[PDB]
RNA sequence: GCUUGAGUCUCGUAGAGGGGGGUAGAAUUCCAGGUGUAGCGGUGAAAUGCGUAGAGAUCUGGAGGAAUACCGGUGGCGAAGGCGGCCCCCUGGACGAAGACUGACGCUCAGGUGCGAAAGCGUGGGGAGCAAACAGGAUUAGAUACCCUGGUAGUCCACGCCGUAAACGAUGUCGACUUGGAGGUUGUGCCCUUGAGGCGUGGCUUCCGGAGCUAACGCGUUAAGUCGACCGCCUGGGGAGUA
């Protein structure tokens, strides 16, 4: 479900350092990661009706952690809706 | 990089296509940068039922770590290829080597 | 401290909660039970027991078991004391009023029985009528004469003497019993850990209560 | 299944048969399909098989 | 078990026929059982072993 | 969920009580602690006990009496659904008197016959008796 | 602000969890041929049916579809529906052991959205066995049945519909608390691993049973016990889940 370089590579990518693994903003990444990695497994298949839960699950926990800093820092929220490439 | 067993095994009118058929497959996988930490030329051995007419084939096992890529090209290689009257490529967890 | 030198506890799973104070067992799939809280409970045991036998004592050392019923028609059996070592007729307590008279025959017999008539009706009627006698003087000994009315109750087995105790409990009469690290407490007021069906902790404590009331008040 | 019975005796000494085959899974596959009611037999073969 | 090749350890997990023996007869555990069925049944598809005894 | 923390307590109590279990603990604060004083300095428990700091611990010592447990009952009243709040007046009295109601005021948490006293009123947190 | 509630991170573990593709043996039906000859088949008994154009029986080669024996188990996975040959590829969730990171980010949820056995519908395929309808033979007083000989939709694949089941544990979701006993299954720590184990410590599961609860049966740390948050639903039978 993603792998260990690459998680860790957003991880490194997003928050103060590798370690700073719970941060919001590199949470929310590293979800978006699997969310657009996944978009092709189920462009193909499309009745893979079960690991189908799973992905709305990642958007919906995705979907909330954003929400959380928005109101927290706004500041923090919108550059990364911008840098993750999202929220038309 | 994942590994997997492998053990094709082929018609005995079919049997000097062997030594080329290693060499190939290994060539092969060595080509992409794999290695391959067992090898068996088990040769003729007898059948445990007859499998399609004829009793008695020429068993060859084993061990490779490669690309899934390599390996989809070897099952379906091993298709293509009318002389190899079973294969089946296996688990994987860690490289083998002696058993048998 | 100790007096019992082979009782400690007994009795492996089978285990009953409430039984967990007086447990510090765990000797290889059976507890042994708090030796040094059982002895604290001859204090107070044997002493509220005595307390009442010079007040007068009549007891009824209840306990079966074809394996230590002899064992308990003893000294137990002797002294200002009466005793059940069979069957526990139910409700012969509850219902000792219809049993009274399960009494009147017993004696109305045996008193009879080197005298009034005996040797002769038939000598079928004979053997054929100590058999009515034989199986009347097991369960229904003890009890013969109860002159003082059950006043305390001692039982060996808690739990296998349900009914007695029972009974004891619904009348208002004391039990004083020792019971096993598997049988319920609190159906005995003055409760005695430790085994209750090994030869010894028997006899020990059993000959030990026949030490006691026995001797109060001269 | 297989009896190579060898020399001194007549007998049939295949007791084999009531060891596997036969009113085994014969008697088994022979009729109602089942599907989901094996279920509701073999919930009673173990609720036989406790005690 | 370990191995679907060990077919002289398997061999002794199956009867003539070549039906696998139930755990309850050969008295294995639970997780073992399994990888046993399954090393079985993959030296049967390698005619490393029948699946009957039809021959 | 965790959401009422004041109901556990006097839930952990009237659980472990009827476990005629010696001690209980929880997670304390503020508020836990106003009650726990309440009802020791009523004497329903024997005294409590707070062990920790980051992550403090209220502990209660049980009480029993004849072979029953002290507390024959305890209850919440007030809630997160449904807060109640009695003016002095309409201030309510347990067992006709006897047991009390913890009731929190603008000059803290007291019993029933405490705030009746203190002329005022406020959130009736449980009912004890 | 805080770290225990909730997440993120690391290495592993078990699994009929899902989606796709490949492949294996056993049997059935059919086709072809050897041998062989008057029956076979079916029932309670029969008959209809099948066989002299050679049936059934047996042996050999082949075609095709459908389901995966043994394992297999009050075994396992999933939210429910429901998921069992073997292999690869893609993928969801759960659990465990260490500590590291976020810092109340949580619980529930009318409306809404998705999923949802079997049957059934639409276009195309596919069709061995099974089988609503239908046909024949019987049984019966009747026999629009149960039984028999046949057999079409369907049961299978793709795509899209349908949205219901005793869809049940007839028990909504989350959290905290409360005596025990014998198992099953799955992690993990420690012990001359020196025993096929010894003692702990999590997840899930079956039986039994204490308080307590219940109209009772029964439930009982997987509550139907003790409490809290939120949602759904009930208010006599019939009429009607109808208009
Ligand atoms: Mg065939
Ligand atoms: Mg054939
Ligand atoms: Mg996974
Ligand atoms: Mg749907
Ligand atoms: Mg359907
Ligand atoms: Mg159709
Ligand atoms: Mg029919
Ligand atoms: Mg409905
Ligand atoms: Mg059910
Ligand atoms: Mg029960
Ligand atoms: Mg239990
Ligand atoms: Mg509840
Ligand atoms: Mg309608």
């Amino acid at each position: 479900s993603l792998s260990t370089e690459a998680t860790a590579k957003i991880v490194s990518e997003f928050g103060r350092d590798a370690n700073d693994t719970g941060s919001t903003e590199v949470q929310v990444a590293l979800l978006t990661a699997q969310i657009n990695h996944l978009q092709g497994h189920f462009a193909e298949h499309k009745k893979d009706h079960h690991s189908r839960r799973g992905l709305l699950r990642m958007v919906s926990q995705r979907r909330k952690l954003l929400d959380y800093l928005k109101r927290k820092d706004v500041a923090r929220y919108t550059q990364l809706i911008e840098r993750l490439g999202l929220r038309r | 990089m994942r590994h997997y067993e492998i053990v094709f095994m082929v018609h005995p009118d079919q049997s000097e296509q062997v030594p080329g058929m290693i060499e190939r497959y290994t060539a092969a996988i060595t080509g992409a940068e794999g290695k391959i930490h067992r090898l068996e030329d088990w040769g003729r051995r007898q059948l445990a039922y007859p499998i399609n007419k004829l009793h008695k084939a020429h068993y060859v096992l084993m061990n490779v770590e490669a690309p899934q890529e390599v390996i989809d090209e070897l099952e379906t290689t091993f298709r293509f290829n009318d002389a190899v009257i079973r294969s089946m490529v296996m688990r994987t967890k860690h490289a083998v080597t002696e058993a048998s | 401290m100790l007096k019992a030198g082979v009782h400690f506890g007994h009795q492996t799973r089978y285990w009953n909660p409430k039984m967990k104070p007086f447990i510090f067992g765990a000797r290889n799939k059976v507890h042994i039970i708090n030796l040094e809280k059982t002895v604290p409970m001859f204090n107070e045991a044997l002493a509220e027991l005595n307390k009442i036998a010079s007040r007068k004592g009549k007891i009824l050392f209840v306990g079966t078991k074809r394996a230590a019923s002899e064992a308990v028609k003893d000294a137990a059996l002797s002294c200002d004391q009466f005793f059940v070592n069979h069957r526990w007729l139910g409700g012969m307590l509850t219902n000792w009023k219809t049993v009274r008279q399960s009494i009147k025959r017993l004696k109305d017999l045996e008193t009879q029985s080197q005298d009034g008539t005996f040797d002769k009706l038939t000598k079928k009627e004979a053997l054929m009528r100590t058999r009515e006698l034989e199986k009347l003087e097991n369960s229904l000994g003890g009890i013969k004469d109860m002159g003082g009315l059950p006043d305390a109750l001692f039982v060996i087995d808690a739990d296998h003497e349900h009914i007695a105790i029972k009974e004891a409990n619904n009348l208002g009469i004391p039990v004083f019993a020792i019971v096993d690290t598997n049988s319920d407490p609190d159906g005995v007021d003055f409760v005695i850990p430790g085994n209750d069906d090994a030869i010894r902790a028997v006899t020990l404590y059993l000959g030990a209560v026949a030490a006691t009331v026995r001797e109060g008040r001269s | 299944i297989k009896v190579r019975e060898n020399e001194p005796f007549d007998v049939a000494l295949r007791r084999f048969k009531r060891s596997c085959e036969k009113a085994g899974v014969l008697a088994e596959v022979r009729r109602r399909e089942f599907y989901e009611k094996p279920t509701t037999e073999r919930k009673r073969a173990k609720a036989s098989a406790v005690k | 078990e370990i191995d679907y090749k060990d077919i002289a350890t398997l061999k002794n997990y199956i009867t003539e026929s070549g039906k696998i023996v139930p755990s309850r007869i050969t008295g294995t555990r639970a997780k073992y059982q399994r990888q046993l069925a399954r090393a079985i049944k993959r030296a049967r598809y390698l005619s490393l072993l029948p699946y009957t005894d039809r021959h | 969920s965790m959401q009422d923390p004041i109901a556990d307590m006097l839930t952990r109590i009237r659980n472990g009580q009827a476990a005629n279990k010696a001690a209980v603990t929880m997670p304390s604060s503020k508020l836990k602690v106003a009650i726990a004083n309440v009802l020791k300095e009523e004497g329903f428990i024997e005294d409590f006990k707070v062990e920790g700091d980051t992550k403090p611990e209220l502990e209660l010592t049980l009480k029993y009496f004849q072979g029953k447990a002290v507390v024959e009952s305890i209850q919440r009243v007030s809630r997160p659904g449904l807060r109640i709040y009695k003016r002095k007046d309409e201030l309510p009295k347990v067992m006709a008197g006897l047991g009390i109601a913890v009731v929190s005021t603008s000059k803290g948490v007291m019993t029933d016959r405490a705030a009746r006293q203190a002329g005022l009123g406020g959130e009736i947190i449980c009912y004890v008796a």
